[PDB]
RNA sequence: GUGGGAGAGGGUGGUGGAAUUCCCGGAGUAGCGGUGAAAUGCGCAGAUACCGGGAGGAACGCCGAUGGCGAAGGCAGCCACCUGGUCCACCCGUGACGCUGAGGCGCGAAAGCGUGGGGAGCAAACCGGAUUAGAUACCCGGGUAGUCCACGCCCUAAACGAUGCGCGCUAGGUCUCUGGGUCUCCUGGGGGCCGAAGCUAACGCGUUAAGCGCGCCGCCUGGGGAGUACGGCCGCAAGGC
């Protein structure tokens, strides 16, 4: 799955500063990893429909945070998207 | 009548391998007793059910037995 | 022509009939009777009187082969399932033990419309 | 790597030539799948609750290991291959939940 | 975020015993079955009942609950892998990023359809036997599609809590599941029962609102005609909106 080892590796990479656990950049980073953990789980197991629902809620939440970042500071949005290869 | 947990020690509820204690929770048949006769709690009985089923597959507890009466 | 003198007796009691088989301790039968072996023909077979007479017919048949000790096995519920047991203890055959082995499935086969 | 428990019941009629073979075969299968064995308990001749393979008894083994998770079901497949091997039950380890404590 | 927690949540593979059917052998005579009674049916080519061995498919007894999970449909052997939702303790982080939601898209019991399998039990149609005034039925014996699996359609329902979602507020008592806690109890989050104020036409609802409010969507305007006609979109068709 997703262990706390791999978890901290992402938080410290996208932290705006030491100790930051809840920045918009960090949330989108964390959300996007479970996106890829699930989308690669759904390439196989195409008949797993109940897990398909949780994926739609993660994308909606990821785009909800990105649409917010767009409005406040558009630069860090581009620095984030280019760093995650989205859109 | 007495209840099983009442007359018993401090035991591992997740140990499927201890037949001696698991034989106490089976009836005359291989059936699993209701909570009323075991004196267990909600979460306890749910663990016992699964651990007995484990012992059944290992051939340690019987699936069913024969009643000697009537 | 066997001289068994000990063995098992299976009572298969249904609501339409009660039937008794007498076997040796290995399970292989010796003689047997039922509600139809005695004169009864129709619904009269699943009655406690027929169950009693069928049990006692097999018992006397087992006396020919010399049965004395008898272990009793019972399968199914039916009118006269108990009247067959009671008939067997007083049949002269010393009854060793009585066991109920009625097979109960683990919900594996779909029953007929009657049973649902 | 998570921690598991292995239960193996085999035919309780083996001499030492076949018993050592069957078990060192199990050792060989654990090596090939990366099972770090933490401890072992051997019960052996034990009265079964119902006939298994027409035999009223079974020879019991128990191993506690730590191995990668993805390889478990292929390890279970590798153990039931042996004819003498009859029962193979692999359970993820759990805490000894106490009752009437 | 961190640390814990419960679960028939899902998918994949694997696997265990009970039972039915069928085959093989042993043993064993004269009927079994079935009903309010019976008859078709099966049985001397030896059935039923008993023991043993084997095959196959489907469903998981007890635990099991007025219980749990899920958005709804719905989800019960056990094991493992992948995996989703959710809840609690800390008061750590971002700093209104929120709610609803016409379209769209995805899910959607059962039945039905296509291709290929599978086929034990059950069983529309149908073949029989009875009952009857008649039996195109209930009861009985057989029995195909189908039920199961894979892949693709179909989009209906008493899809029910006949109660859309989210939030705030408004006496309690009691039963319960699961967490935490200074663990007669307190404190949360669900699942039940009584009931304050109040609402309601009444039955009844009543911190899980049908109460007091607020935001947004869906929908209603007499019955039959009629969920029919026409048109359109969708569908292989049945037919659906
Ligand atoms: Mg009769
Ligand atoms: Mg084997
Ligand atoms: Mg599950
Ligand atoms: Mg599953
Ligand atoms: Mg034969
Ligand atoms: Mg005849
Ligand atoms: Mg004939
Ligand atoms: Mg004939
Ligand atoms: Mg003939
Ligand atoms: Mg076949
Ligand atoms: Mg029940
Ligand atoms: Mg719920
Ligand atoms: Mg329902
Ligand atoms: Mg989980
Ligand atoms: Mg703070
Ligand atoms: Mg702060
Ligand atoms: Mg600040
Ligand atoms: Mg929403
Ligand atoms: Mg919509
Ligand atoms: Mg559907
Ligand atoms: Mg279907
Ligand atoms: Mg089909
Ligand atoms: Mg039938
Ligand atoms: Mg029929
Ligand atoms: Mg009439
Ligand atoms: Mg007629
Ligand atoms: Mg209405
Ligand atoms: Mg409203
Ligand atoms: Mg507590
Ligand atoms: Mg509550
Ligand atoms: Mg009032
Ligand atoms: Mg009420
Ligand atoms: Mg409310
Ligand atoms: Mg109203
Ligand atoms: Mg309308
Ligand atoms: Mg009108
Ligand atoms: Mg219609
Ligand atoms: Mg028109
Ligand atoms: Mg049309
Ligand atoms: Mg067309
Ligand atoms: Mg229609």
């Amino acid at each position: 799955p997703i262990t706390k080892e791999e978890k901290q590796k992402v938080i410290q990479e996208f932290a705006r500063f030491p100790g930051d656990t809840g920045s918009t950049e960090v949330q989108v980073a964390l959300l996007t990893l479970r996106i890829n953990r699930l989308s690669e789980h759904l390439k196989v197991h195409k008949k797993d429909h109940h897990s398909h629902r949780g994926l739609l809620m993660m994308v909606g939440q990821r785009r909800r945070l990105l649409r917010y970042l767009q409005r406040e500071d558009p630069e860090r949005y581009r620095a984030l998207i280019e760093k995650l290869g989205i859109r | 009548k007495a209840k099983v947990k009442a007359t018993l020690g401090e035991f591992d509820l997740r140990d499927y391998r201890n037949v001696e204690v698991l034989k106490r929770f089976l009836s005359e048949t291989g059936k699993i007793l209701p909570r009323r006769r075991t004196g267990l709690s909600a979460k306890e009985q749910r663990i016992l059910a699964k651990t007995i089923k484990r012992a059944r597959i290992l051939g340690l507890l019987p699936f069913t037995e024969k009643l000697v009466r009537k | 022509k066997r001289q068994v003198a000990s063995g098992r007796a299976y009572i298969h009691a249904s609501y339409n009939n009660t039937i008794v088989t007498i076997t040796d301790p290995d399970g292989n039968p010796i003689t047997w009777s039922s509600g139809g072996v005695i004169g009864y023909k129709g619904s009269r077979k699943g009655t406690p009187y027929a169950a009693q007479l069928a049990a006692l017919d097999a018992a006397k048949k087992a006396m020919a082969y010399g049965m004395q000790s008898v272990d009793v096995i019972v399968r199914g519920t039916g009118a006269g399932r108990e009247q067959a047991i009671r008939a067997l203890q007083a049949s002269g055959l010393q009854v060793k033990s009585i066991v109920d082995d009625t097979p109960v499935p683990h919900n594996g086969c779909r029953p007929k419309k009657k049973f649902r | 790597m998570r921690r598991y428990e292995v239960n193996i019941v085999l035919n309780p009629n083996l001499d030492q030539s076949q018993l050592a073979l069957e078990k060192e075969i199990i050792q060989r299968a654990l090596e090939n799948y990366g099972a770090r064995v933490e401890k072992v308990e051997e019960l052996g001749l034990r009265r079964l609750a119902y006939p298994i393979a027409k035999d009223p008894q079974g020879y019991f083994l128990w191993y506690q290991v730590e191995m990668p998770e993805d390889r478990v079901n292929d390890l279970a497949r590798e153990l039931r291959i042996r004819d003498n091997v009859r029962r193979v039950m692999v359970v993820k380890s759990q805490e000894p939940f106490l009752a009437n404590a």
